[PDB]
Order: C-alpha cells, then sequence, then structure tokens
RNA sequence: AAAUUGAAGAGUUUGAUCAUGGCUCAGAUUGAACGCUGGCGGCAGGCCUAACACAUGCAAGUCGAACGGUAACAAGAAGAAGCUUGCUUCUUUGCUGACGAGUGGCGGACGGGUGAGUAAUGUCUGGGAAACUGCCUGAUGGAGGGGGAUAACUACUGGAAACGGUAGCUAAUACCGCAUAACGUCGCAAGACCAAAGAGGGGGACCUUCGGGCCUCUUGCCAUCGGAUGUGCCCAGAUGGGAUUAGCUAGUAGGUGGGGUAACGGCUCACCUAGGCGACGAUCCCUAGCUGGUCUGAGAGGAUGACCAGCCACACUGGAACUGAGACACGGUCCAGACUCCUACGGGAGGCAGCAGUGGGGAAUAUUGCACAAUGGGCGCAAGCCUGAUGCAGCCAUGCCGCGUGUAUGAAGAAGGCCUUCGGGUUGUAAAGUACUUUCAGCGGGGAGGAAGGGAGUAAAGUUAAUACCUUUGCUCAUUGACGUUACCCGCAGAAGAAGCACCGGCUAACUCCGUGCCAGCAGCCGCGGUAAUACGGAGGGUGCAAGCGUUAAUCGGAAUUACUGGGCGUAAAGCGCACGCAGGCGGUUUGUUAAGUCAGAUGUGAAAUCCCCGGGCUCAACCUGGGAACUGCAUCUGAUACUGG
C-alpha cells in the first residue's frame, strides 16, 4: 500500500534518511510520489535534524496512508518537543 | 519445483484449475442453452433458458471465477436478443 | 597486419606472442602499429636507462 | 604533496626572492641568487609569451607552497567566483593555514608553518587543524597549543618576522601568542610585482 | 474551451469517415525556417455529406475502428 | 543575496610573397589497458568481450489468535508406573509452551540480474476516455441455518529411484446448496438475479448435559458508494543512416451485423464499399534499449547512455496455457530442440544475463566474508522467523581530494661526479655536523555516535455489568552493535618506515660532453644519423608532474576544414549548354475583418537525482545536505494588430 517511510540517502557511515511517501512495491532508495521532510541520527546540536511537514504528512496519512515505526516515533519526538 | 511452497501452491493451483474448468464448463453450456433456444425459434424458450441461466452466471460473478462485467455483458446482450426477437 | 619493433636488440621469432599496440611509422609503408615492450614475451630493452616507461625496462639496482 | 629539495634553486631560477629562508642572514650572502642553477644558468635565452607566464605560474606556485593539481583547484575557484580572477587567486592562497601563520610569525618559513600546523600545534578556535589548505574565514582566531606555545622555534621565528613589513589584515598578539583574522588582503595590500594577467591567460590556454 | 482542430479534408471515399490535412506553422530547430507542416488524420462523419476541396473542423475522440480517433464538429466554408 | 563571468594559435607547398587548401600539434575528458614506480586516509567504481556453460553454499518464506493432529522438541507437567519416597513406563496435546508432516491465506507479479531483441507495439513531452485495482482508508447494512468429500493416517500396493493406485478414515477462515438485500447487476419500465466466516482475551449474576452458554473487548468475512496508488488503452510533437531501398498493404482502409476481454478497438469471424499509406520518405537493409543525465565547446553544436534514478524488453531456445486482484511469471506448469547427469534400460533430474565462486574468451574486471544491529520488504494481534535487498568486511592507484615522505640552519662555495679557455664553474646550503618537531605508521589505554524500539511492572483516561480484558498516555528498572583493534584523544622513542616517472632542435618549459658513423637508431608534423645531429644511446645539468608519471584506445575544441550562430562558386573545388514549366519558396500598394505565426501575463507541468547561487556537517577538501535558481519545452485561458499569413 501506500506508506510513508524513510530513503537513506547518505554516504558510508553517514546515514540521512528523507521522509518519502513511497509504495510500500517499490524500492527503498527508489520510486516515491513525494518527500516529507528529512532526519539526520548523525547531526549534532545547532542543526535542524528533523524538517517533516505535518499538514501534508497528515494529508497522506488521511488517504490510507500507513506510518512506518520509526517514522512514528520522529513525528511524536517532533511533536513533544514543539 | 525446487522450493516447497511452489510445489504446494502448483498442487493448489491443479485442484483450482480442475473445479475452474468445471465451473466454467457448465457456465459456458448455460449459456450456449440461450443461444440454442434463441435461434430454435420460440422466445418462451428463450427467456426460460436466460431464467435460468441467470442465477448462476451473477452467483459465479459474485463468486471468483468470472467478472461482473462479463455478467452483464452477457445479460444485456441475451436480453437485447430475446426482446427484440419476435 | 605488421608492426615495428621499437628499441636494440630483440628475442621475436615464429610463433610468439606479442601485444599488438596503435602507433604508425611514417617512413614505413604499411606499417600501422607497434608492439610494447614489458609484454608476455618481448622482453624490454638491454642497457637502456632513459625513457624505460616506453620500452619495458626495470628499474636499476 | 610537498617539494622536499634545496629551496634555493628555485629561487635562483625564478630570479628573485621567494621568501623560502629564515631571514637571519641575506639571500646573497647565503646563495647565488643571479643566474639559474646548472650548468648553463649564466646562458640567458629569449622567453616567449608562454615562457613568462610559465615563470610567473612557478614563482607564485614556489612562494606559496602548492601544487600544479592544487593551484589548478584555486584557479577554478577564483574564476568561479565573481570578481576579480587574479585578485580571488591570491586571496584564496593566501586564506591557508599556513600562510596566516608564517604572516602570524610563528614559524620561519611556510614549509615550518605547515608543519606546525601538521604537528598538532596549531589549536583554532579550539579545535586542532591539521590541513595546510585550511581556509580561514574573517574574525577567525587562529592560536597554539600549549605544548607547542613554550618552544624555541615559534619564539625565534617571532622575534625574526619584525624585520619584514607586518601584514595589515591580522591583529595577532605576541602575549598568548594567538591572532584574529581580520577583512581579506587585497592586491594593493598584497606586492604588486605578481603578475596575474599571466596567470589567468596560462590556465586560459 | 475544449481542444480542437481544423485541416483540409483530401479525400472521403469510405463510409462514415474523410481524410483530413491539418496544416501547422513550426520554426526549424537548426536553421530557424519557418516551414509547412502536415499533420494528417482519418475523422470518422456519421451521414456522410462533406465532399473534397472545403475545410472541416475536429475534435479528439477515442479511437473507433484502428486509426481514426476524431470526430467532426462544424463545417465552415463548404464552398467549392 | 545569485544563479554571467565568455572566444589565443603554431609547424608544413615556394628562390622569396599573398590566398586558398589538406595533415599534424599544444587542451580537456573516460567503466580503461600497458611500462615503471608506489605510503597512509576519506569518498566512489570494479566482465564494455562469450544473452558462453556451471561443480559448490545461500538467495521466499510465513504465522496454531484457521484446522485436524502432534511421530521429533521441555516439564512426564497430571495421573500413574514392578516406583529408590524420584531410576524410569503402556498413557496423556478435548492439560500445556511449541510445531516434523498436511490442508488453508498471503507473498511468489516486490525485492535482485542483463541489454539479446526492438528505429517504434518501445522512450520523452502534453492531453483524452472506454476501464481494472489485494494489502490501505471513509461511509452504509449483514454476518441465519445445513450438507457431503479430502490431505494426515491406516492395511496394503505398483516402481531401482522420481512418483502413483485401491479401501476406510475427518476437522478446518477447505468446498457447495438454502434464507435476505439494494444507492448493485439485467431490464425503457414492469419485473428477475446476486454473497458471507468466523476466531482470540477475559468475567460478575444466571446458568450449563459442566463440552460451555451469557456480556464487553480485539480482530477477521461479505454487498455497495468514495479516496490514494498501481496497471491497461488512445491521440498530438520529437526518437541513426541509406533513394546505389519508388512503390507497399486483401484483415489491409472504412462501413453493417454478431461473438470476446476490465473497457474503446479488424481484437476476430460473417457481408458491403476498394480504399489506406508514400518525394513532409511508404516499403526494404544495417546498426542501436530510451530518458533525466555525461564529456567536450563562450555559446550554438558534436559524441555518448559508466554508477544511480524512471520506463521498456528478456530468464538455456521456441511455443502455449493455469492459479493468482495483479504473469503468460528469474529460483511456478506442459511440450518441442540442444547440453549435462543417474538408470535395474521399462525408465528419470537441471537451467547462476541472482549473491560468491569455477571452466572458456579477452588488454582488462573482486571474497566460495559477518549481521538482520539500523531502513524496508514478506508473514504473523504481538513476541517472533526469513531476506546474497540492505547495513557492513576484504582486494585493485580504477577515478576525485587531503596529508606526509622534515626542519632552522650549516662555506672549507666540504669531498666525489660533470664537463672545463685547466686560472674556475655546475651539483651546492646541496651533503656532513648541530638545534628542533614527531604529523602518518607500530605499542599500551580511554573511547562518543549510528539504537530506535521491544518485553517484564506501576498508575489515569477510553470502554465495559465491571478495577476484569484490551488500547492510549506516561513512569523508573533489567535489555539489545557486523562494522569494532570504531571515529577521536592521550604517553613511548627515534628523522626513522616512505619518490618516482616523462621531456630537453622548432611547435613547447628546458643544453653541454662521450660512443658508433644513412649502421645502430628517434619519430605526433617539420625532419634528423654520410666523424659529433643541443634531434640516436650513456653521463652531467635543467625542465614538468607527483603517488603518481608516459604511451595506447575513444570524443570534442582548435577545424570558420559542413560555416543556422559562422564560408564560397571568373582564375585555388565550385553557374547546370540554354529555355519552358509542376510541386515548393518569395512576393508591389491602401483599407476593412480574424487572430494562425508573433508578443505580454497567469495556471498545470517539465519526477527525483544532476549544473549554478546562497549556507551547514565530517580537523579541512573530495563527499553529503537545506533553500533558491534553472530544466531554455508543451498544453490551456486572457488582451495587440506594427509585421507575415487566412
Ligand atoms: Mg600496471
Ligand atoms: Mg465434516
Ligand atoms: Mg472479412
Ligand atoms: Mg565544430
Ligand atoms: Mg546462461
Ligand atoms: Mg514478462
Ligand atoms: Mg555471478
Ligand atoms: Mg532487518
Ligand atoms: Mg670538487
Ligand atoms: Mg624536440
Ligand atoms: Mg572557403
Ligand atoms: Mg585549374
Ligand atoms: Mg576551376
Ligand atoms: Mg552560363
Ligand atoms: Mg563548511
Ligand atoms: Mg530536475
Ligand atoms: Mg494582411
Amino acid at each position: 500500500m501506500v506508506t510513508i517511510r524513510l530513503a537513506r540517502h547518505g554516504a558510508k557511515k553517514r546515514p540521512f534518511y528523507q521522509v518519502v511517501v513511497a509504495d510500500s512495491r517499490n524500492a527503498r532508495n527508489g520510486r516515491f510520489i513525494e518527500r516529507v521532510g528529512f532526519f539526520n541520527p548523525i547531526a549534532s546540536e545547532k542543526e535542524e535534524g528533523t524538517r517533516l511537514d505535518l499538514d501534508r504528512i497528515a494529508h497522506w496519512v488521511g488517504q490510507g496512508a500507513t506510518i512506518s515505526d520509526r517514522v512514528a516515533a520522529l513525528i511524536k519526538e517532533v511533536n513533544k518537543a514543539a | 519445483a525446487n522450493i516447497k511452497s511452489a510445489k504446494k501452491r502448483a498442487i493448489q493451483s491443479e485442484k483450482a484449475r480442475k473445479h475452474n474448468a468445471s465451473r466454467r464448463s457448465m457456465m459456458r453450456t448455460f449459456i450456449k442453452k440461450v443461444y440454442a433456444a434463441i435461434e430454435a425459434g420460440d422466445k418462451a424458450a428463450a427467456q426460460k433458458a436466460f431464467n435460468e441461466m441467470q442465477p448462476i452466471v451473477d452467483r459465479q460473478a459474485a463468486k471468483g471465477l468470472i467478472h461482473k462485467n462479463k455478467a452483464a455483458r452477457h445479460k444485456a446482450n441475451l436480453t437485447a436478443q430475446i426482446n427484440k426477437l419476435a | 597486419v605488421t608492426s615495428y619493433i621499437g628499441g636494440e636488440g630483440h628475442n621475436l621469432q615464429e610463433h610468439s606472442v606479442i601485444l599488438i599496440r596503435g602507433g604508425r611509422v611514417k617512413d614505413l609503408p604499411g606499417v600501422r602499429y607497434h608492439t610494447v615492450r614489458g609484454a608476455l614475451d618481448c622482453s624490454g630493452v638491454k642497457d637502456r636507462k632513459q625513457a624505460r616507461s616506453k620500452y619495458g625496462v626495470k628499474r636499476p639496482k | 604533496a610537498r617539494y622536499l629539495g634545496p629551496k634555493l634553486k628555485l629561487s635562483r631560477r625564478e630570479g628573485t626572492d621567494l621568501f623560502l629562508k629564515s631571514g637571519v642572514r641575506a639571500i646573497d650572502t647565503k646563495c647565488k641568487i643571479e643566474q639559474a642553477p646548472g650548468q648553463h644558468g649564466a646562458r640567458k635565452p629569449r622567453l616567449s609569451d608562454y615562457g613568462v607566464q610559465l615563470r610567473e605560474k612557478q614563482k607564485v606556485r614556489r612562494i606559496y607552497g602548492v601544487l600544479e593539481r592544487q593551484f589548478r583547484n584555486y584557479y577554478k575557484e577564483a574564476a568561479r567566483l565573481k570578481g576579480n580572477t587574479g585578485e580571488n587567486l591570491l586571496a584564496l592562497l593566501e586564506g591557508r593555514l599556513d600562510n596566516v601563520v608564517y604572516r602570524m610569525g610563528f614559524g620561519a618559513t611556510r614549509a615550518e608553518a605547515r608543519q606546525l600546523v601538521s604537528h598538532k600545534a596549531i589549536m583554532v578556535n579550539g579545535r586542532v587543524v591539521n590541513i595546510a589548505s585550511y581556509q580561514v574565514s574573517p574574525n577567525d582566531v587562529v592560536s597554539i597549543r600549549e605544548k607547542a606555545k613554550k618552544q624555541s622555534r615559534v619564539k625565534a621565528a617571532l622575534e625574526l618576522a619584525e624585520q619584514r613589513e607586518k601584514p595589515t589584515w591580522l591583529e595577532v598578539d605576541a602575549g598568548k601568542m594567538e591572532g584574529t583574522f581580520k577583512r581579506k588582503p587585497e592586491r594593493s595590500d598584497l606586492s604588486a610585482d605578481i603578475n596575474e594577467h599571466l596567470i589567468v591567460e596560462l590556465y586560459s590556454k | 474551451k475544449i481542444r480542437t482542430l481544423q485541416g483540409r479534408v483530401v479525400s472521403d471515399k469510405m463510409e462514415k469517415s474523410i481524410v483530413v490535412a491539418i496544416e501547422r506553422f513550426v520554426k526549424h530547430p537548426i536553421y530557424g525556417k519557418f516551414i509547412k507542416r502536415t499533420t494528417k488524420l482519418h475523422v470518422h462523419d456519421e451521414n456522410n455529406e462533406c465532399g473534397i476541396g472545403d475545410v472541416v473542423e475536429i475534435r479528439e475522440c477515442r479511437p473507433l475502428s484502428k486509426t481514426k480517433s476524431w470526430t467532426l464538429v462544424r463545417v465552415v466554408e463548404k464552398a467549392v
């Protein structure tokens, strides 16, 4: 089905997971419909690690989209922080 | 033939093929009865054949093998032939 | 085809494996290729200590 | 990634002093810088436009301490940056950490400034940098580690650097031997004997 | 509001269909030359009334037999 | 605060000049190979050739909360064995954790590999209707009651094996009837038709044949209308060369009627009209996956499709069909052809252009490595299982970038070498020696981070007859790493463990001696070798690059030498021998009409990746990343007629 998950577009030992609304049948780093923010587990302080667009994430999840396990945790953390 | 799941799904595919062939043969015979009655003259026999075949084609359509569009296309064409036939 | 042997002194004869490389000789009508030295059988030039890259000569001790 | 031979053959080949020596003695009293090195240094042939452009480029490279690949990369950066290509190239060359350390006077030569940079002796903004090509931004603070602040080489270089004209774009204080980088140097601030038109034309060829 | 084209019919010797020859103006990508290019289409018009020589107006639709996916909307300048 | 920083010529025809004109060179680049050399690290790449065959190991399994059942698994739990008062046993899965085999759903159509075929049925760009869509989600209702088989097993039993047959068996969310319904189907209406499946967690009162009813919860199953995604189809513009390839097409153009797919469709048959395509290149031949992109170039253009991304096509070759929502399906099925391998000669098994690796070809391609720890995918209520995707490990200078291989010195301008006008110069501050540093490598230690969740417990709310049971919210504790000798830092001691390659007549940056003597030889062009040619080999010296240096292979600039930007035809190559004329190209002058070409604005789009501009993170760059710009194109809508056209 249509789901919002993470695609790694970093480098060796430098992960960087962009949040993309990609079909479950497609590849992890291949085809996707739209991109909603990103996440950097290596970025230190003073850097904006997450920029997920809650408005469009909710708009997509309303139409049957599924939020992944780590994506839901990141969204919860962002909502708790601000 | 190298995967147990492949073997057990091929066996089930054959066991489903035999049943699907039986059901499709029955459906085709029931439909062919309507055409035989249509080409055989009296409209009453054609109407009876259509009314007997109708509960079969729709039930098969709502049960897998055949499709509702197929059922509609059959029934509409048969009904149009029967009604317009003298 | 026909190639040209460079340097001074070679150990080539019939039934010898060589490595043809692209390059023509102006003063030789018909020759269009060379044999790159240091290959399977065409050993490097003897008693040469300059421009050894083009002739397959090992670094002297 | 650096020249490991004599430091005065290059200077005498170029024809002028490239500041590759400390300065305790005089260049003329220390070497024979009037002709090219080798058997035919006295014989002076005629150099073409390509020859003079290459000579200017080699003089700049020997003065600053960079190789052909890095110099071409710096030239490309200067070309892509808006403004005077020669001025941008000079500013990019001056922005190197070893060059600003030499300007501050923590090293007798650039080959010593970069050695100090690489030997974990320069502590910029509390972080050690070992790159001789580290670009120095405006308002950057360059300092010296504790294990190198009490060295004889740094003090000797600092007391020797008083002979040269102090740069006008650094604010190094010798009390703590730490410097702050001011507005970037300009063509008038730097030497006017470096022909950057030859440099920008040689790579354009 | 809906897209439509206009062309010249060149052949109608078929049942409920005509052959149109639309002309368009384009600029040459290489030489910048304005030349006239033709886009011939198979248009089906039920109740055949259009001859050969006049101009016709067509609209895009679904394919009908193999290659005519256009219908006639209006008949303008029917004069021979 | 910007996507603006853009253009170099030289040698060579002639006694000498001008111009034309051909060749070569300086430059940049690549999936690279060869010769020499070679230290570390970071980021990428690593069968272009044989779509040539494979030994070997692993790549698609899954759930008992679907079911009968349980021969291996733990307690022999429980009863109880001839009990040793704990050695064990015919039992026991309508007691349990759990699943060897099996039925049954999902996934196998995703993930992974290769460009053979394909010059258009493919691809890119912009639209269109005649459709399908499991898992996902919103809304409306049902979820009542029966039937007979079967896998397992059992007695056999055919056959060397692969497999298969007889009879009795039976439980399923297995299979099939019956009852019901439209906002569904068919029908102008009237009217006819359409299915379902149940499981698990508990628990008061009442029960109960003590199986389990009764109540909530969790979840699953049908019918219909919606959404998202995917798929299928059509139309318009571009998509190599050849005319020494001028006709092709009889299901072919269209129409009528019927049958068929999810629908439109000569998709196909049965009749009718002979049309359809083509000098704006039909048909035929060769080659070739397409695109975003990549390299060269100031741009215009030229070549090209490495990695990645989207699409297409193919799984030893050809043909075909079934299950399945979704295939004519890489590790699903049948047959034909070849190969390989068993056979007891009746007979049987296989397709690594999957991940590693083998044989063969080639100038040239890497380990039969670890982990599901993180991201997904598949299954499962969840724990949980698999993943040769992926995250990583090893080798290769194959590509880019960074660092180092010291340093201040140090004159008797040490010694030696080189030539030497033998007085001196070169190597050369070079070397020796002295002071200084210990990057990087080795040793001994500390050592973040990629890890988010999950289970065991405690509370409040949401339910609910009910604090039961479940979800949510939090709460502390016990927990999970292949990389990993982690990045990084600290102390050891010593300058050690680390520089080579090409060129030196002009193009082009750099000259002097010795050895042959048109011989050896160099060569990209001019051209050199007939006692010294700064041109061959050796030496000194210098020049250039640098862990790289040269050659080779390929593209472009220069080449304005295919010229749209940006050329010529009197003599260097170039006016048909002349005239008429079709298609085609252009077109005197005024006004009116329209707005096709043109212009301005707006919308959709031009995927992501990539270039450029502004910033950030690895000590810094390479590398990654956020925003902007750009994608110069197409379609639509609104206004202008000066110009071209109607
Ligand atoms: Mg090699
Ligand atoms: Mg039963
Ligand atoms: Mg026919
Ligand atoms: Mg050109
Ligand atoms: Mg094969
Ligand atoms: Mg296929
Ligand atoms: Mg392989
Ligand atoms: Mg995993
Ligand atoms: Mg001497
Ligand atoms: Mg030369
Ligand atoms: Mg000309
Ligand atoms: Mg002549
Ligand atoms: Mg002539
Ligand atoms: Mg004439
Ligand atoms: Mg930065
Ligand atoms: Mg783009
Ligand atoms: Mg007019």
